[PDB]
């Protein structure tokens, strides 16, 4: 199956000091040393995207470069990710499945709709098993299978304050794809906020291809039942989210006791 | 005494753990940019060159 929304209809922020990670495997105490590499450039606009949720978009998010997302969100309704250029099983492209059993890592030739989104799933006891299924529904020519520990925390926020932060940087270096994560507790509920942290790399995997654009899965029940209000309630503001893009340049950073990163600085900043 | 840690060599005297370290991070370069703690290939533990 495929539903696509006819009907289709950016708020630039600040970010601070976000992404910075740990440039390689070594440990050094209380220093001070510099790398060269790809980094977020300080005080620069962030694109911040529809801020509500009835609200589905099918965006275009071209990659260039490695991507830095951060979206805090309760309840993990944010669950997957796309990466790939055509789009329309011609090659390889790359798909990230984040539920909460588990995590599912592919490397397909998928024949992805233009918004891949699982709409309404239907009754079994007031549960969560899923019933309806529509983002590729063929083009099933991979063989590639990788299980490991699900990134995101768990699920059933309903607090009425903010209480977590995810934060993710992709690179693609040498086909060597990078992942950087940071699960943080904030309590101030505004956008970005202001503070300093590292990122971690825990997610390296060697394949090599060729990425241009990418987008992201979300998964609910819209309608709950199928004769009903099937597939017409939404329109082009899907969810908020925080892309940045990255630049080469050097990041001179000091170190404390414990290895901890603790400061950096951006050469060609002022 | 000589090691050979999977690789890169060396040549020296080995002590225990006296520092933290992180759950991957497993080098301890200094700031003469020698290499000095290592952990082993086998086991969880942190020793210092």
């Amino acid at each position: 199956q495929c539903v696509n929304l006819i009907t289709r209809t950016q708020s630039y922020t600040n970010s601070f000091t976000r992404g910075v990670y740990y440039p390689d495997k070594v440990f050094r105490s209380s220093v001070l040393h510099s790398t060269q590499d790809l980094f977020l450039p300080f005080f620069s606009n962030v694109t911040w995207f529809h801020a509500i949720h009835k609200r589905f978009d099918n965006p275009a998010l071209p990659f260039n470069d490695g991507v830095y997302f951060a979206s805090t969100e309760k309840s993990n309704i944010i669950r997957g990710w796309i990466f790939g250029t055509t789009l329309d099983s011609k090659t390889q492209s790359l798909l990230i499945v984040n539920n909460a059993t588990n995590v599912v890592i592919k490397v397909c030739e998928f024949q992805f709709c233009n918004d891949p989104f699982l709409d309404v799933y239907q009754k079994n006891n007031k549960s969560w098993m899923e019933s309806e299924f529509r983002v590729y529904s063929s083009a099933n020519n991979c063989t590639f299978e990788y299980v490991s520990q699900p990134f995101l925390m768990d699920l059933e926020g309903k607090e009425g304050n903010f209480k977590n932060l995810r934060e993710f940087v992709f690179k693609n270096i040498d086909g060597y794809f990078k992942i950087y994560s940071k699960h943080t507790p904030i309590n101030l509920e505004r956008d970005l906020p202001q503070g300093f942290s590292a990122l971690e790399p825990l997610v390296d995997l060697p394949i090599g291809i060729n990425i241009t654009r990418f987008q992201t899965l979300l998964a609910l029940h819209r309608s709950y039942l199928t004769p009903v209000d099937s597939s017409s309630g939404w329109t082009a503001g899907a969810a908020a989210y925080y892309v940045g893009y990255l630049q080469p340049r050097t990041f001179l950073l000091k170190y404390n006791e414990n290895g901890t990163i603790t400061d950096a600085v951006d050469c060609a900043l002022d | 005494v000589n090691f050979n840690f999977n690789g890169l060599t060396g040549t020296g005297v080995l002590t225990e753990s006296n520092k933290k370290f992180l759950p991957f991070q497993q080098f301890g370069r200094d700031i003469a940019d020698t290499t000095d703690a290592v952990r082993d290939p086998q086991t969880l533990e942190i020793l210092d060159i």
